[PDB]
RNA sequence: UUUGCCUCAGGGUGCUGUAAACAUGAAAGUAAACUUUACGAUCUGUUGAGGCUUAUCCCUAGUGGUAAAGUGU
RNA sequence: CCUUCGAUGUCGGCUCUUCCUAUCAUUGGGACGCAGAAGUCUCAAAGUGUCGGAUUGUUCACCCGCUAAUAGGGAACGUGAGCUGGGUUUAGACCGUCGUGAGACAGGUUAGUUUUACCCUACUGAUGAAUUUUAUUAUAUAUAUACAUAUAGUAUUGUGACAGUAAUCCAACUUGGUACGAGAGGAUUAGUUGGUUCAGACAAUUGGUACAGCAAUUGGUUGACAAACCAGUGUUGCGAAGCUAAGUCUGUUGGAUAAUGGCUGAACGCCUCUUAAGCCAGAAACCAUGCUGAUUAAACAAUACUAUCU
RNA sequence: GUCAUCUAAUUAGUGACGCGCAUGAAUGGAUUAACGAGAUUCCCACUGUCCCUACUUGCUAUCUAGCGAAACCACAGCCA
RNA sequence: AUGAACUAGCCCUGAAAAUGGAUGGCGCUAAAGCGGA
RNA sequence: UCUGAUGGAGGAUCGAGUUGAUACUGACGUGCAAAUCGUUCAUUUCAAUCACGUUUAGGGGCGAAAGACUAAUCGAAAAG
């Protein structure tokens, strides 16, 4: 099954889960969830966020 | 004098009364009519609501502005362990109605069954059906001539087998499912050979089928005239509350007439609903009852975490496509449409490319157990 | 020419203030009517993506303002489901001036374009830069 | 109402977001000794940690329990 | 001026239901000054629906707009122990006119307490006994019996009298730029995909909700850390579960008819749908089907087991 | 009232016009900055006022032990 | 036995209203209706 | 004439308290109460507020004027 990736979090969102915000520029984002959608409308940066997947790479850390 | 602006009434006066259910199992009101041609076959099913879920299917309606891509459904899955025909009754048509002739029994009954005639089965000795079982097969197939010579309708009883399931319930759910098919006499062999084995779901309905739903609705006490006919709240002004009918009625007639809304019981309605197109009849034997042919991965229809508020379907089950009246747990009558349905829905062939296994508690990411510790790796 | 939109969830009801994503010269949209609605007692008139809408021009050119005109929504910030499993949104409200007949008062569409009102109105679509 | 159920525990599934403690660990800078010693929001490692998760979530012949037998016919 | 002055709460709107038909739209017809399209007249028909706003206390009105249509009416001018209180209609006050004056004013203006249900019934839901002068659409091994049969307790599965009842309308496209028409234009019907309003459910997903839970943080307080606590939920993020719509699913086909058009066919050698006898086709109407209830039938059946019992 | 303006739409508001039912000069006329729990129209902000309601907290209601009124009452209480 | 034109008995049209409904009710047509005896 | 300080005026401003009572036409309306409760609101250097004392008595008083008030009694109190 053809998953697609959040963009917040890294996570894969399987088909019928998840949640699109396209930007005033016309660039698409995808959500997997309410949370994350609510972090990313708030304009929090995923890599100052301790459980993300960005900020774990960028503690080299996976 | 008349209404200044007309508006269609608050809810259907054909579900009237609005009042609690008399039995929790669904109840067909009327089967299918009769085609003596079909092979004599069984038209009801009866199995529990385990939950919903979400599947992925192509769809092919051509001029639709959908066509050609694949969407997302709802499904109600529902656990169809088989059950066990114990029994025949026949009928036959008088002035007064349908009048039962007799019912013949099996020969040997589960506890199961026996459990459902008893409020204390634990501390009685369980004397139900015990000297009725060594009736000679003499009498026996007595009352079946009779029952071929002088009934019209008939019906086999069969129970489900709550034990196969993860309810806490253990008296059996017994029903009689009408035999619609050929002659009398076809339709008393038909049961009778499988008199006493299981019946299983694959046998009374097929892939792609429209049936219908007999089953209770979820209750929720008494509720106010706002939540159950949907009336419009009054203005925040309004001096004693105004979650209310204002007028309940002209001066005359001096009464109340049955057609105003009021407050009372809402939900735990018995509700026949039309036209559930069965989308998979997944097998309690196979490892891949939810697996698709361009899924391919090894895994089966309860959702990673189990059903919320249900358990695990170990059995039988079908997917419906939609939703279905009742809780959690609830037994759900499957009915046989009341004529075969010849439209394009009802006759396409779904061909569905992804069955949703995520957790139904909280957002799950994951459609596998597996999946997830690999995702995660090793803690601590 | 295939008016077969597929129901969307209903946003902007009657009084909302839109922009006007387009070059005619308005600067938002004031709606006043849906087309198309019906009848029912207390219900606002409310529109989609493809709904073809009244609207009056609030910021503008004169020669715009003060006049009933047809437009269509283009972006919509309510959330609306997809048959293909997602929901999708915008942040603003935008319809574009129309004449009654469908055609572009404007020559271009500034922001993207919903897919869903891009395939209802093709010369709207082929005005358009950006579909989502 | 004893292959049940209740209970607690273990496991699962989730929710939150990385616990307390320790570290000649970091830290804008500061002060006090003949290169070290003190103060320091905050940060890092151990630490996707810790806490919580049915009370109407799921699984377990896991622990402990499952009480007087009163009334009517 | 018949009833009410030891008081029937006096406008409108909001809310909610039901009814009428003198039908606005929808169904099926007839006529036309009817080519088509649009329209007008008219029949059977009340099943379904009759909207959003600006001004005005307003009914009415009148504009803007959507619509398929925005028909007209009743129910104590329906509806004030349902609300509201803008108006009217006490006492304050202002203006104009009238009056010598106190004051008057279908002349205007501003401010001005809206009480009570726990009773009976009705209605909505919720328990529930009792039911022999009672009931029976049978029961008996191709054969009798009402001069009969029937106890009762638990329990299951049923019967289903009777009552209620539900779906509705639209668009686009194809048929078709076709029939028709000199052109200009331009169908009906069927089909397809959608949608409105309504109804019944449901929560996989999306959203809402928070005195499950985690985390942050202000003021205070426990010597500090830790742990907390207080601030009528201290305040903030996120927030499972459960509810929930703004989200999702589902919403038949038969009979017999009305109008009308016909058949055979006299009366009346001909003719005539019958304004005789005898027939046919036929509508969103009707009755069923389907659905809901059925302590609405003080209803009943089959079954399982049993009570010293017979 | 008529004409402008305000709105998509104005029996409202404002600006004008004035043969003014029945304006008008300490019955004070006209105008006025500042002031007003005064009357009124519009705009921005704002929002559950509304589309269209839903969820939730406290206190009641509810069932129980205890305590325990009153108003009203010819007789009463199904309808066409 | 033809065609008319009148006449008057019963019947029909003209004949639409709001809770469900009333020759008093049931019903009645070889009347249980209408006019007599 | 201008600029910066100083100074601390005013029936000046905000605002608790006091003194009142705008709105919800909220609750209550068989009240906690024959006028209360909640929120909201007005008022705070002055024509300010409070206490006690004292004066004015019924066709009389007293009235920054509502026919207001004069012991739940006022377009003529209460008692006989």
């Amino acid at each position: 099954v053809k998953t697609e990736a959040c963009s917040f979090s890294e996570y894969r969102i399987y088909p019928g889960r998840g949640q699109k915000y396209i930007a005033r520029d016309g660039k698409v984002y995808f959500y997997l969830s309410s949370k994350f959608a609510s972090l990313a409308l708030q304009k929090k940066k995923a890599a100052k966020l301790r459980w993300t997947q960005t900020w774990r790479r960028n503690n080299k850390k996976t | 004098s008349h209404r200044k602006f007309e508006r269609p009434r608050h809810g259907s006066l054909g579900f009237l009364p609005r009042k609690r259910c008399k039995r929790l199992r669904g109840k067909i009101r009327s089967f299918p009519k009769d085609d003596k041609e079909k092979p004599p076959h069984f038209t009801a099913f009866m199995g529990y609501k385990a939950g919903m879920t979400h599947i992925v299917r192509e769809v092919d309606k051509p001029g639709s502005k959908l066509h050609k891509k694949e969407i997302v459904e709802a499904c109600t899955i529902i656990e169809c362990a088989p059950m066990v025909v114990v029994g025949i009754v026949g009928y036959r048509e008088t002035p007064k109605g349908l009048r039962i002739l007799s019912t013949v029994w099996a020969n040997h009954v589960s506890d199961e069954f026996r459990r459902r005639y008893y409020k204390n089965w634990y501390k009685s000795e369980k004397k139900a059906f015990t000297k009725s079982l060594n009736v000679p097969e003499a009498t026996k197939n007595c009352l079946l001539k009779r029952i071929e010579k002088y009934c019209t309708v008939l019906r086999a009883i069969c129970h489900t087998q709550p034990s196969k399931t993860p309810l806490r319930m253990k008296k059996a759910h017994i029903m009689e499912v009408q035999i619609n098919g050929g002659s009398m006499k076809e339709k008393l062999e038909f049961v009778k050979e499988m008199l006493e084995k299981n019946l299983p779901v694959s046998t009374v309905f097929n892939p792609n089928e429209m049936i219908d739903v007999i089953s209770v609705t979820k209750g929720h006490g008494t509720k106010g005239v706002v939540s159950r006919y949907g009336v419009k709240r009054l203005p925040r002004k309004t001096h004693r509350g105004l979650r209310k009918v204002a007028c309940i009625g002209a001066w005359h007639p001096a009464r109340v007439q049955f057609q105003i809304p009021r407050h009372g019981q809402k939900g735990y309605f018995h509700r026949t609903e039309r036209n559930k197109k069965i989308y998979r009849i997944g097998l309690k034997t196979d490892k891949n009852s939810a697996s698709t042919d361009a899924d391919i991965t090894e895994k089966k229809i309860t959702p990673m975490g189990g059903f919320p508020h249900y358990g695990v379907v170990n059995e039988d089950f079908l997917l419906l496509k939609g939703c279905v009246a009742g809780t959690k747990k609830r037994p759900i009558t499957l009915r046989k449409n009341i004529v075969p349905q010849v439209s394009r829905d009802a006759l396409a062939q779904v061909s569905l490319k992804f069955i949703d296994t995520s957790s139904k508690i909280g957002h799950g990411r994951f459609q596998t157990s597996e999946e997830k510790v690999k995702y995660y790796g090793p803690l601590k | 020419t295939l008016k077969n939109k597929m129901r969307i969830t209903l946003s902007l009801p009657v009084g909302a203030l839109i922009n006007c994503c387009d070059n005619s010269g308005g600067k938002n949209l004031y709606i006043i009517a849906v087309q198309g609605f019906g009848s029912c007692l207390n219900r606002l008139p409310a529109a989609s993506l493809g709904d073809m809408v009244l609207a009056t021009v609030k910021k503008g050119k004169p020669d715009l303002r003060k006049k009933v005109l047809n437009a269509i929504i283009c972006r919509q910030s309510k959330a609306w489901r997809r048959h293909e499993g997602y929901y999708i949104y915008f942040e603003d409200n935008a319809g574009v001036i129309v004449n009654p007949k469908g055609e572009m008062k404007g020559s271009a569409i500034t922001g993207p374009v919903a897919r869903e009102c891009a395939e209802l109105w093709p010369k709207l679509s082929s005005a358009a830069s950006a579909i989502v």
